This record gives C-alpha cells, structure tokens and sequence, in this order.
C-alpha cells in the first residue's frame, strides 16, 4: 500500500473515514487543530472506491478521543484494519466496518491523540498514533 | 484535560 | 537534530 | 503594541527580522517547520519604517538554535527588546539592534525552540518562546 | 498546579 | 483488587512478576530507573500464593521495551490479565500466562514506558502505563 | 567546582540554600516531589563554610516557582552566582546574596521546574533547570 | 534511541 504520515498537531477537530460492511476501512482523513485553527490533513484514499463515507465532527476543544479500538483481519489474503471505533469523553462513534478478527484498543487516561500515520492499499493496512500532553 | 495540546513556554522578556 | 519529537504508539494491523 | 502568537511547530527553518542600529528590533517573522513542510508564519510588522532586514536561513534540520540572547531597554520611554542574538550549533547570528540596557539570555541544554509569541508596536515590546523535545 | 504530568495509556483488563 | 500507582520515572530496569498458567498474572513489581539510579518500586502482591516468579532484568539503558502485549480473560468470574509479553529492542520475554481471551497490545514506535499503575486482587485486574519521551 | 545533576522529578517542595551578603550563594539542596511523595535531594555543598542558611518551604502542590532570577559577578577571582530570587504564584523569596553584577532571569509562562544541575566550588558557579509539563 | 527518558533543560546561568 501507500504509506502516509500526517505528523503531530495540537488536536483533532474531525475524522473522515470510509468503510464497507463486508470488507474493511478504506479512506481516512483528519481535520486537525493547529494552534487553535483548523488544519485540513491530507486525504488518504484507498486505491479502490465504493466505500461508505462517515464524518465524525468533534465539539473541539472540549470533546476529544479517549479510546480508539478496532479489529484487524483477513480480506483477500491481506491483513487489514477491518473496523474502527472512536470513543470520546462524550460519545461513541462506530463501530465502522466488520467487527471480526483480532481486536485491538488504545484507551488513554491522560494525553491526546495529535496525529496519525499508517498505510492504505485497497484497505487501511495498519496505523499508528502520535500522542501528546 | 481539554482537547488542546500543551507546550512549555518561557518568557516574556521585554516590557512587563 | 532540529526536529521536535512526539510519542508514537502502534502500529496496529498488517506487518 | 499589537500582540502576536504563532503557536508551536516542529522546528525552525528561517527567521526574518528587521532592526535599527540606533533603536531596537522592528519586524519579526518566522518560517517554521511543520512535520517536514515549511510553515510561513505571519509577518509581524512594526508600526514604523526605517529598519534593516536580515534573513537568518538555517540548515534545518541539522542546524538549530541553542541560545537566544539580547538586551531590553528604553526607547522613546518604552521598554522594548533592543537587541537579539541567535546562536546555533553551527554559528552565531547577530547581535542585531543595539546592545544596551538589561541583558537576558535563554541557553538550551536540551530541547528546541518551536514557536514565538510577543507584541510589536514601534518596536518589539516583549516575546516568549515555546520549547519542546 | 505544581505536579508534573505524563501521558498515560490504559487501562487494559477489568472495569 | 487493591489499586496501585507507581507514578512516572526515568525508565525501567527490571520487572518482577508472577503467574499461573491455570489462572492469571499474580504479583507485579518494578525496579525503575530514577535519574540513572535504581528505584525499587513497591511489590504489589496477589492476595493468594502458588504463582511462578519471573524476573525480567533489562540491560538498562541499552535495552528498553518496545511492545507490551497480553490477554484479558475470565478467571473464576473475574476479568483479569491472564498473560503478558514484553518485547524489547533485544529480545522477547514471555508470554507469561495462557494466551487465551481478549488480546491487547501496545507497540511503541517512539517513546518509553516510565511507570505502571493498576489493581491486583487474587490476580492483576487491570493496568495502565505512563509513557514519555 | 564539583558538578552536580539531580535530574528530573515531579515538582518542588522545598529549596534550602545558603548565602553570604559579602560574597555569593554557597550551598544548594532541593526537596523534590516524586509522584506525590517527598524526595530529599543531594545536598550540594560549598568547599568552604560560613554561609547563612535559608529554607524556602513551598505550599506544594498549589504553590510553584514562576520565575528564577539573580546576578552573576566576580568574587575573589571567581565568576559565580552572587544572588538568587525565586518568585512563585504566591510570593517572592529573596533576593538572597548580593544583587551586583550581570542579571539573568528565567520566567515561565507554562510549565514547571522539575530539577536542577550545576556546579559548586567555593560558591555556586552556574546552574541549569529541567522543565516539564 | 536509549532507555533514558529525556526532559527540556535550560541554562546554564552563572559562569556558563
Ligand atoms: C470465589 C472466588 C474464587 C476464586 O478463585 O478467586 C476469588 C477471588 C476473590 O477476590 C477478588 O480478586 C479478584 C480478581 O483479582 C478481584 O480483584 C476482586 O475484587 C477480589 O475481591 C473473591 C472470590 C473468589
């Protein structure tokens, strides 16, 4: 797939993603906060299309992500991120995608997700998160 | 916390 | 170096 | 004067400032790094003209500031920043302005300057620096 | 306040 | 379980734990680094005995943990940490305890684990980790 | 001088220093906070004695240092820290010593002093501060 | 990359 790396920002305003209920997560794009102004991140797109788009618009700055969870599994012989869920201090968003395979979860007691990196082919292959105070 | 990341800040130097 | 660094956790998924 | 606050970034690529050899620092503008891309900071302009411009172009990322120092003092009845000097791991830029009044200095043993804020009227009135690892 | 802060991830397990 | 919270330190020198394949992780104790000296954390003991002890003595500071993983699961009607694995830049320690239940993992691309907190009853109920640069 | 380096802690509970109003700062010892508990730092002592001791007992955690300032000057052929003042969010402690020579100051807009290093011979030669969020 | 946590350090002040 195509590796991406947004780097680190001061916060998250909006998450745009896409998914298919029979395969996996496809596209991913974040609207970051940068020093109190919105910064529209690169749109990281699947090599294919036909996904269902989702916009998660957070009530920034009071609302923030406290846990990212999901499932990784096999789609056409590739290990990919099949589903994501985003839990904030106020609401849960998801699950989006297919909830089967190996679960993973990153709960945060203190600190913030401030950036994402990863790789996307037909589907989101893998991802990592920048964390800060 | 709030959703805004924090940084160490030193200063000001100059006028009070 | 002159590049600020940040904690990074992951990856989750392939590889 | 007029307050400014660039916020915090990944590093510093260039500082563009103006000064007068009989008065103080005038204009101040910074090209930051933001996750590997230059981020062109707003030009924070003095209310007055007559300054000499200087462009401090750093060999980012191998070159970074290790000490900022200067003088603060009276100009026309105002306490302003009269002089600045920027010392990097590779060389010294300045003094710019007038080396008179009360000295100040911020040496860094570990960490980086990632942002500036302050206020500029006729001259740079005061400033602060964001620091990060 | 006067107490330094750190990123904390977790908990994993119960509750 | 009884809550514990070691707080944050400079790094990790040694992890002392105990486990039983039939059940879960029991005791947990960490020797931290504190500014280049060993800091002997409190031994957080299980309420019961019968565990196999494990001492993970790291080559500090050359060797450091790059991934913590394990499994949570029901033992005698309680959700607990049944298994832990510590992967460093040098080698892998574990799994200690059966790898059955809900997996979790915290790989670290950049940064360090500097502290643990959690709760231990008969078994390790839950835990969190302090992370720093 | 003998170099010292306390490293970094959670915050500051007490500063013990000594000075002579004819010479300079003599001894320096800090009681840190380490994860909510007091940690008694190494006592950094001058090669000579005769100084007047002072104890700055902070109302930790509500009271914290916002600015450190002082003067460096020549005493009997040695360039040393002749004077220190600690300003907290509650009050000013000092100046202790002789307010003569070149001034320095470290004002903090955001963050905490969490550690000291430096060198002491006959007098406090120099010092640096660890800063954290 | 080492197993030692790092922190911002400012200074020195005094004799350098
Ligand atoms: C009935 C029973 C059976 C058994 O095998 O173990 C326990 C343990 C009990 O104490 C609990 O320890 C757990 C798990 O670590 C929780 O921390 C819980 O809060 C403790 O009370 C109680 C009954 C049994």
């Amino acid at each position: 797939g195509k590796a991406f790396d947004d780097g680190a920002f001061t916060g998250i305003r909006e998450i745009n993603l896409s998914y298919n209920k029979e395969t996996a997560i496809g596209d991913f794009q974040v609207v970051y906060d940068l020093n109190g102004s919105p910064y529209v991140g690169q749109n990281h797109k699947s090599f294919i299309t036909g996904f269902t788009p989702v916009k998660i618009s957070l009530d920034f700055p009071s609302e923030y992500i406290m846990e990212v969870s999901g499932y990784t599994g096999n789609v056409s012989g590739y290990v990919v991120v099949r589903s994501l869920t985003f839990k904030t201090n106020k609401k849960t968003y998801g699950p989006y995608g297919v909830t089967s395979g190996t679960p993973f979860n990153l709960p945060i007691e203190n600190g913030l997700i401030v950036g994402f990196k990863g790789s996307i082919g037909y589907w989101l292959d893998y991802f990592s998160m920048y964390l800060s105070l | 916390q709030s959703g805004i990341s924090q940084t160490v800040i030193v200063g000001p130097w100059g006028a009070k």
